[PDB]
């Protein structure tokens, strides 16, 4: 026990834009998210239900226009991407709520 | 044409970015900003006020010339 022990400081979330540009690569690859709440916040839950209700989406799913998801099913119609899919990592008292995708060159914008 | 995501072609290059909620927007507004300016017009005097200057000379001569042809003393 005893001396030595330190606790987690808190991290400031920023709230900024990193963009890697690449043509060489064919489909772009794009996270986007808010500041989360973290672990032992009750608020997951509700987040966690918003989240199931925008869901995910990958080329491969049976099902594209029918699809419940607006997001989903906009996308699959539109062909607008390969995949997405929305998150909620948790960390102590922070996290990243957001969404992530991947798609064609010209599609980032309708995505988004 | 235009739009983005047809204008060329880059590779390689990585750009940071920051909310502008998050930053302010006069930093060192007159700290880095007057020695700037200063800087900028240092690098521009040479080729900017000479042609005016010679205006400036070329307008007060004339102007004396002007005013001091239209009097006479002998003849």
């Amino acid at each position: 026990d005893e001396d030595a022990v330190p606790t987690l400081s808190p991290c400031r979330f920023t709230g900024s834009q990193i963009c890697h540009r690449e043509d060489g690569l064919p489909l772009a690859h794009v996270a986007i998210a808010v500041e989360g709440p973290g672990w032992a916040h009750p608020d997951n839950v509700a987040l966690q239900v918003a989240n199931a209700i925008i869901g995910h989406y990958d080329c491969t799913y049976g099902g594209g226009a029918h699809l419940s998801s607006p997001l989903a099913s906009i996308a699959a119609t539109n062909k607008l991407c390969q995949s997405f899919q929305t998150f909620n990592i948790c960390y102590a008292d922070t996290g990243l709520l957001g969404a992530h995708f991947v798609c064609d060159h010209m599609s980032i914008d309708d995505m988004m | 044409g235009r739009q983005f995501g047809h204008l060329t072609r880059v590779r390689h290059v990585i750009t940071y970015s920051l909310s502008p909620f998050e930053q302010r927007a006069f930093p060192h507004y007159f700290s880095k900003g007057i020695p700037n300016v200063l800087r900028r017009t240092r690098a521009c005097i040479l080729r900017v006020a000479p042609p005016f200057v010679a205006f400036y000379l070329v307008y007060t001569w004339g102007t004396q010339e002007f005013e001091k042809s239209k009097r006479k003393n002998p003849a």
